[PDB]
């Protein structure tokens, strides 16, 4: 079910021996699913990207959530508004003010 | 009698493959390989002569699309979807 | 910084006027017999 | 101040099922439009032809034209 | 050096010889059936007979004198034979 | 005669397999190319005269 | 007769042809159903901004995805077998008439009593009467009476043709050495136009069949009027 | 499919030359036969 | 050196390149023949005077685009190019008969042109109906030249089929079975089976018609006990299997290109995909008399054959739903070949639906040898199959040359075909509804509207093939190379680079032990 | 050994754009014009 | 020479994180900003943020998946060579085609018009249906 789905995803993203290649594989096969990812899953991905220092892949998966919001753009405000403590204790900003949302 | 046997008649590539068969070796891929091991300490070994090699992994059971990629002589690389490990080894003389 | 910003609209406008002009020419100016439907406005007359 | 929880999962699934329902309803609408346009008018025009149609009298009124090879 | 267990076929003009030989034979049959010639027929029959002759001589040469016929290739040959028959 | 014919063939000299014999096989080679090319020229000229009316 | 800017098929004359065009229109709104389905699916399928490239299971669509085409094709095919039953129905042989495809033209025979055979050709464009159809008018039109089951007995002399009347909607293939029976009924007077319908040489477009519905009393007056 | 820039970037005029050449090399043969059709029809 | 590499070739890549160039040859000859037909049929009256010449050019049209480019790319060139590059084969098992097939194709082409050069002219249509092709109506050599050209094309297809099945089973790595591989294997496998199980009937037919003509047997002549229905039955027993030969490799390549450009890592419903393929191959033999709905056959046979055509229409619908399922839910990048794919699926769908309408038996009785049948097979094979052909041709053009093709001109071309073939062949639909028989040069006056607008559409097809000659020229002129290709992990054929080298797969593919 | 590369694995040389243009135009001109010359030949014969 | 060996960059939203970076060559100050990136995250400003993004990967989705005028220019080219096609029609109508048959004159088409109206050809829906036989004028 979705509960054990998200549980195995957060354990996969919070294993201590994560590196960029296998988190890339996990994120790509997460994108391949038919779902907007859970904010807890995005939170775990941001902790992993904090652990091995990937600003650009982190903002890339943020804008991946943005383009996965689809034809309606209310999902991304929800995702960020649970992500506000996480962004300001990792110090990361999102493209909507760091200047990649536009052309 | 009068009918010759393989060890006196069959020559060339027949000789290498038949002597390899009677010693129980497959140096020219007549049979599927063995020693399946996807773990870190025991990767999947691929014999070769060159730096460069094709692999195609059926990396889940009863799969449609074969995951093909390229092995180089160097560090072990893995399937991008399942996670079976691969090394190249230069001894297929 | 591409071809489709301004050359694209130039090509679409020029091709538009060129194609509509030559197709009104083919439809009307030669006067080929299309053998249109003679209903409505085309009238017959008597024969033996 | 705060936002409610919208759909994360099954979004394309509900989109596709409502769109194939729309596909079925627009297909039956297209067929009903084609029917009401041309199909039963064929049946009708045959009916008002043949309920009062008299084929022999039809034969005389193109026979006064004097066209028939068998009828001079 | 090759690593696969399959016979690498070297370039051959025998396809060209067989192709124009078959064309000559077909032209002979129609030329005889419509214009009564014999010489082109004799040329066509001789060139097919020789073409398959040293074609199959080349086949035996690469088969038993070279040993390229790995049993994978041999069972492929049996597949070709049963499909032909 | 199989092993001596085999070591007669595999000199590893790089010439293709239809030129393992020497002069007689190139003799037959050259005469078959000559006869097949002459045959196809004679076919094309015969078809051209068949095309042209009398 | 065919008219310019003809959208659909010829209007039916025979009752079998009115049934045939009813089944035709049945197939037509069926094909418009499925064409509307594929267009709406492809439009609202390409206009989607959502991706799903995971392993979606495929062994869950078999039963519905195979029973819906099965039922739609079976209710297509049931009127087809029914109309084949009205193809091979029992005839009441009111009249017979033979035709032969002679070499690029037609021949017609009434051999029931005072045997009559005649040949029909194409009236040329230069020799056309003022006010006749191009490529259709024939110096000897074949003439048949009102509302009688009449069997065309078709054959051909030296090359197979096809007796083809789209204004009665029947085309039947005149094989040499083999006569085929095709019954016709009609209910409306006048001229009815067709062709032959397989390739048979260098005047293939130049061989029509024009058929004249008259009352049977005037038909027998005609038959007495030739001979 | 990522691709390198054209090794030989055909200039504005060059493209026209190739385009016209194809059109001309195709229309001329057909038109030539069609133009002489009237004399052809005539049986001598 | 050139005579060794390209004349004396024993490699499948260069044999496929030769196949592609010969197919371009035959395709241009065929479109010129179709333009001769369309220019004669543009105006009421006779452009060519006698229409015996019209019959000769329409049967040349039929022969050249049924036998001389469609197998050469779609089965021949695409097959021997890609099948080793996706199986793992270093080469053909049977390259000398790959070379039989290719190098006996131009003798067949030359004998067909010789049949045209014959004073009589083989004016019999696509099919070789006796006694139209008999000793009296066609007393001449042209029919015999066509018969021997079809002999050479037939044996070309036999040896190609033997090579393709031998490669498609034998070259496979042993651990992977037939159900572990993508759709090229199953597509060319089932089509080579259909070649092998259909072509000998055609060869038999042309042989006994040949001895009917020349050395005087009476197999089809009813004056001494023959029957034309014999040749009819056997020739359509060939014809519809050859039809599904003309439709299935397009299915395989179109599924591959839809999976590629929809971004799918795996084509959905693969088991159902291959099941539909083998169902079509296994059932296409016993549906041949759907052309027999008006000859005089028994109504039990007619009912059985129309039921069988419904049953063969079922897995085509499975195929279409499988295509849409593959297209479902992906990153839809707008490649020109994906547009070719959309045009193929929609227009082939409506053509096959018109065929279902035809296979309604009494609808065939009113619509036999009619322009509606033309509208059928001219949406289906004249344009559906070739849309698959250009989709593959612009899809694997770097694999074939090493250079890319210009997408702007490519999709503008998909538009120019789109409008051209619609305005060409939908009027034929109108014409078949009006109801004239096929093989006509002069028509009644009421058909002028649709005839003229189809003539304009055919000239649109002319300027389209001019864009083909142009874009191949400019692609060769720019000769720009790729730097990266997508989905090479799931595409074996793109792994060796663009183009693949002379010796590919020297070391065969390593496979999982499982 | 055979030498490979992009474009040079094709039977016609791609060494010059103008020469390749000339070869392609004359080849495809012959291909397009062959059945025109055919139908011309039979209407000469008839 | 061959570059299918090393995994290749390809930016698309289906595989949104490619395995390999865009600019593998890294300068001295670029190495300095990379080790500062490896350091604490509270001292990074917007311009080096966007420059490190653009030097590790090429494009971002919100500026690459944009609808350009490529559809405009290709439909323009399509109907532009449609215009050239119409010019070809003009040329071939002027030079290739001969006279119309005499069967299309206005008096002659009136002759057959009266003919098939007198025959009541397809009088149900097709042609004679739109004609009245009482007032002798089209409906
Ligand atoms: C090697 C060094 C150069 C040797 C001389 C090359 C030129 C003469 C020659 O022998 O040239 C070689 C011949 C080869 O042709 C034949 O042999 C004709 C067989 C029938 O060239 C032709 O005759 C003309 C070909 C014209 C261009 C055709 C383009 C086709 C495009 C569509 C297919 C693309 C496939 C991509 C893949
Ligand atoms: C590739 C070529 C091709 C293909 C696929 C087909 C496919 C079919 N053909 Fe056709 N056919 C030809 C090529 C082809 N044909 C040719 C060349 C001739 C001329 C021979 C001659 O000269 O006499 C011919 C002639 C021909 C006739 C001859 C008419 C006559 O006697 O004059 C008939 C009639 O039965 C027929 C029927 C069919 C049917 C029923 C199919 C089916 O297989 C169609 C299947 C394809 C589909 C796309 C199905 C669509 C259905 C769905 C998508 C399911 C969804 C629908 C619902 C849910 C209702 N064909
Ligand atoms: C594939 C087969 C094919 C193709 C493409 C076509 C294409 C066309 N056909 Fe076809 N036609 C037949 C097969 C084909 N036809 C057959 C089998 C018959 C029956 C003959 C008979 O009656 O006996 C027939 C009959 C036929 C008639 C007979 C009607 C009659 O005489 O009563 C007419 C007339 O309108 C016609 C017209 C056309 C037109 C206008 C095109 C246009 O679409 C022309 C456009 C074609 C192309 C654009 C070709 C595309 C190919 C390439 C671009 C090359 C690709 C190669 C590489 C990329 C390497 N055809
Ligand atoms: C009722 C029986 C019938 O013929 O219905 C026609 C159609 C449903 O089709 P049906 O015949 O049931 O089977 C599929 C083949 N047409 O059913 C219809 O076309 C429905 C007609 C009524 C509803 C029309 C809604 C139009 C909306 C705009
Ligand atoms: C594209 C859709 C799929 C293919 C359909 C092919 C069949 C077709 O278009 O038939 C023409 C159809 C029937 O014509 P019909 O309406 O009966 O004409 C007489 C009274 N108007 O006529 C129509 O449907 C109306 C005209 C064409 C509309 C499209
Ligand atoms: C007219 C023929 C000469 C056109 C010369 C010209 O303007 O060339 C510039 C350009 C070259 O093409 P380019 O923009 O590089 O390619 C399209 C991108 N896929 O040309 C084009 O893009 C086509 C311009 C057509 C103008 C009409
Ligand atoms: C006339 C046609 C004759 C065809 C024929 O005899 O082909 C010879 C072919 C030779 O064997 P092949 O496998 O091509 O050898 C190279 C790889 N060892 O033989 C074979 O490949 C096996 C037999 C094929 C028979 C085909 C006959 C047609
Ligand atoms: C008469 C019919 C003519 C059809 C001509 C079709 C030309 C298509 C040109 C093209 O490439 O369109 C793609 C374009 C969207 O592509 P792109 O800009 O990359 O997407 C990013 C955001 N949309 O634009 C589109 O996707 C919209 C147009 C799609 C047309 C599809 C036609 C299918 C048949
Ligand atoms: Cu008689 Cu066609
Ligand atoms: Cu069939
Ligand atoms: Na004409």
């Amino acid at each position: 079910t979705d509960e054990e789905f998200d549980a195995r995803w957060v354990t996969y993203f919070n294993k201590p021996d994560i590196d960029a290649w296998e988190l890339r594989k996990g994120m790509n096969t997460l994108v391949g699913y038919d779902l907007v990812p859970e904010p807890k899953i995005i939170d775990a991905a941001l902790r992993a990207c904090r652990r091995l220092n990937d600003f650009a892949s982190a903002v890339r998966i943020l804008e991946v959530v943005k383009d996965k919001a689809g034809p309606h753009k209310e999902i991304y405000p929800y995702v960020i508004q649970e992500l506000r403590p996480t962004l300001n204790e990792l110090g990361i900003s999102t493209p909507e003010e760091l200047g990649l949302d536009k052309v | 009698g009068g009918v010759p046997t393989d060890e006196e008649q069959a020559t060339g590539l027949e000789r290498e493959i038949m002597i390899a068969a009677q010693k129980g070796l497959d140096p020219y891929n007549m049979l599927p390989p063995k020693a399946a091991s996807g773990t870190k300490e025991d990767p999947n070994l691929v014999p070769s002569i060159s730096n460069k090699r094709i692999v195609g992994c059926i990396c889940e059971e009863d799969n449609c699309t074969v995951i093909w990629f390229w092995l180089h002589k160097g560090e072990s690389q893995r399937c991008p979807n399942c996670g079976t490990h691969y090394k190249l080894v230069p001894h297929q003389m | 910084p591409s071809f489709h910003d301004k050359y694209g609209n130039a090509i679409l406008a020029g091709g538009a006027i060129f194609c509509v002009s030559t197709w009104t020419y083919t439809a009307t100016q030669i006067g080929i017999e299309w053998n249109m439907s003679p209903v409505g406005r085309v009238t017959p007359k008597e024969w033996r | 101040a705060l936002l409610p929880k919208p759909q994360m999962r099954g979004l394309l699934a509900k989109r596709l099922r409502v769109h194939i329902a729309g596909a079925f309803i627009v297909a039956l609408g297209v067929a009903a439009a084609y029917k009401f346009g041309v199909a039963e008018p064929r049946k009708k025009a045959y009916a008002e032809f043949y309920r009062n149609y008299d084929s022999m009298k039809d034969f005389e009124e193109m026979r006064k034209a004097g066209i028939f090879q068998s009828a001079k | 050096h090759q690593t696969h267990a399959y016979h690498m076929v070297n370039p051959s003009p025998w396809p060209l010889t067989g192709a124009f030989s078959a064309l000559l034979l077909t032209s002979g049959l129609v030329m005889w059936f419509h214009y009564n010639s014999i010489t082109l027929l004799t040329l066509g029959l001789l060139t097919n007979i020789l073409t398959m002759y040293q074609w199959w001589r080349d086949v035996i040469r690469e088969g038993t004198y070279q040993g390229h016929h790995t049993p994978i290739v041999q069972k492929g040959l049996r597949y070709g034979m049963i499909l032909f028959i | 005669k199989v092993p001596e014919l085999q070591k007669f063939f595999q000199k590893a000299d790089g010439v293709p397999i239809h030129l393992k014999r020497g002069l007689p096989d190139q003799m037959l080679y050259r005469t078959t190319m000559a006869l097949t090319l002459g045959g196809t020229i004679y076919c094309l000229i015969a078809l051209y005269m068949a095309s042209q009316p009398r | 007769m065919a008219y310019p800017f003809q959208l659909g098929l010829q209007d039916a004359t025979s009752p079998i042809m009115e049934e045939l065009m009813n089944f035709h229109d049945h197939t037509l709104m069926i094909v418009f159903l499925i064409s509307s389905l594929v267009l709406y699916i492809i439009s609202l399928m390409l206009t989607t901004k959502l991706t799903h490239t995971s392993t979606m299971d495929a062994q869950e669509v078999e039963t519905i995805w195979t029973i819906l085409p099965a039922v739609i094709l079976i209710m297509i095919a049931l009127p087809s077998l029914r109309i084949l039953y009205m193809m091979d129905e029992i005839n009441n042989p009111v009249l017979t008439v033979k035709t032969m495809g002679h070499q690029w033209y037609w021949s017609y025979e009434y051999t029931d009593y005072e045997d009559l055979c005649f040949d029909s050709y194409m009236i040329p464009t230069n020799d056309l009467k003022p006010g006749e159809l191009r490529l259709l008018e024939v110096d000897n039109r074949v003439v048949l009476p009102m509302e009688l089951p009449i069997r065309m007995l078709i054959s051909s002399e030296d090359v197979l043709h096809s007796w083809a009347v789209p204004s009665l909607g029947l085309k039947t293939d005149a094989i040499p050495g083999r006569l085929n029976q095709a019954t016709v009924t009609s209910n409306r007077p006048g001229l009815f136009y067709g062709q032959c319908s397989e390739i048979c040489g260098s005047n293939h477009s130049f061989m029509p069949i024009v058929l004249e519905m008259v009352p049977l009393k005037y038909f027998e007056n005609w038959s007495a009027s030739m001979i | 499919v990522h691709s390198k820039p054209a090794r030989e970037q055909l200039g504005v005029l060059d493209i026209t030359i190739g385009l016209t050449s194809c059109f001309v090399c195709c229309l001329l043969p057909a038109g030539w036969v069609l133009s002489h059709l009237e004399s052809y029809k005539k049986r001598e | 050196m050139f005579i060794n590499r390209w004349l004396f070739s024993t490699n499948h890549k260069d044999i496929g390149t030769l196949y592609l160039l010969f197919g371009a040859w035959a395709g241009m000859v065929g479109t010129a023949l179709s333009i001769l037909i369309r220019a004669e049929l543009g105006q009421p009256g006779a452009l060519l005077g006698d229409d015996q010449i019209y019959n000769v050019i329409v049967t040349a049209h039929a022969f050249v685009m049924i036998f001389f480019m469609v197998m050469p790319m779609m089965i021949g060139g695409f097959g021997n190019w890609l099948v080793p590059l996706m199986i793992g084969a270093p080469d053909m098992a049977f390259p000398r008969m790959n070379n039989m097939s290719f190098w006996l194709l131009p003798p067949s082409f030359l004998l067909l042109l010789a049949s045209s050069m014959v004073e009589a002219g083989a004016g019999t249509g696509w099919t070789v109906y006796p006694p139209l092709a008999g000793n009296l109506a066609h007393a001449g050599a042209s029919v015999d030249l066509t018969i021997f050209s079809l002999h050479l094309a037939g044996v070309s297809s036999i040896l190609g089929a033997i090579n393709f099945i031998t490669t498609i089973i034998n070259m496979k790595p042993p651990a992977m079975t037939q159900y572990q591989t993508p759709l090229f294997v199953w597509s060319v496998l089932i089509t080579a089976v259909l070649l092998l199980l259909s072509l000998p009937v055609l060869a038999a037919g042309i042989t006994m018609l040949l001895t009917d003509r020349n050395l005087n047997t009476t197999f089809f002549d009813p004056a001494g006990g023959g029957d034309p229905i014999l040749y009819q039955h056997l020739f359509w027993f060939f014809g519809h299997p050859e039809v599904y030969i003309l439709i299935l490799p397009g299915f395989g390549i179109i599924s591959h290109v839809v999976t590629y450009y929809s971004g799918k890592k795996e084509p959905f419903g693969y088991m159902g995909m291959v099941w539909a393929m083998m169902s079509i191959g296994f059932l296409g033999f016993i549906v041949w008399a759907h052309h027999m709905f008006t000859v005089g056959l028994d109504v039990d046979t007619r009912a059985y054959f129309t039921s069988a055509t419904m049953i063969i229409a079922i897995p085509t619908g499975v195929k279409v739903f499988s295509w849409l399922a593959t297209l479902h839910g992906g990153n839809i990048k707008w490649s020109p070949a994906m547009l070719w794919a959309l045009g193929f699926i929609f227009l082939f769908t409506v053509g096959g639906l018109t065929g279902i309408v035809l296979s309604n038996s009494s609808l065939d009785i009113v619509l036999h040898d009619t322009y509606y049948v033309v509208a059928h097979f001219h949406y289906v094979l004249s344009m559906g199959a070739v849309f698959a052909i250009m989709a593959g041709f612009v899809h694997w053009f770097p694999l074939f040359s090493g250079f890319t093709l210009d997408d702007t001109w490519a999709k503008a071309h998909f538009a120019i075909m789109f409008v051209g073939v619609n305005m060409t062949f939908f009027p034929q639909h109108f014409l078949g509804l009006s109801g004239m028989p096929r093989r006509y040069s002069d028509y009644p006056d009421a058909y002028t509207t649709w005839n003229t607008v189809s003539s304009m559409g055919s000239f649109i097809s002319l300027t389209a093939v001019l864009i083909m000659i142009f874009m191949i020229w400019e692609a060769f002129a720019s000769k720009r190379e790729v730097m990266s290709v997508s989905y090479a992990s799931t595409n074996l054929e793109w792994l060796h680079g663009c183009p693949p080298p002379y010796h590919t797969f020297e070391e065969p593919t390593y496979v999982k032990v499982k | 050994h055979y030498e490979e590369g992009p474009g040079k694995n094709l039977p016609f040389s791609v060494e010059n754009k103008w020469r390749l243009l000339a070869m392609m135009t004359v080849y495809f001109g012959s291909g397009f014009a062959a059945p025109f010359f055919i139908v011309r030949h039979q209407l000469l014969k008839k | 020479s061959e570059d299918y060996a090393f995994p290749t960059y390809a930016d698309r939203r289906d595989y949104p994180l490619p395995d390999v970076a865009h600019v593998t060559m890294l300068s001295a100050s670029q190495k300095a900003l990379k080790e500062k990136e490896k350091a604490d995250w509270s001292s990074l400003s917007r311009d080096e943020k966007v420059q490190l993004y653009r030097i590790q990967f090429n494009e971002s989705f919100a500026e690459m998946n944009r609808g350009t005028n490529e559809w405009k220019t290709v439909v323009g080219m399509a109907m532009f060579f449609i215009g050239f096609t119409a010019l070809v029609l003009i040329w071939e109508k002027s030079y290739v085609y001969g006279p119309i048959p005499h069967t299309f004159d206005r008096d002659w088409v009136a002759m057959q018009t009266k003919r098939m109206l007198d025959m009541k050809a397809n009088p149900i829906q097709g042609f004679s249906a739109k004609w009245d036989y009482d007032k002798n004028e089209w409906k």
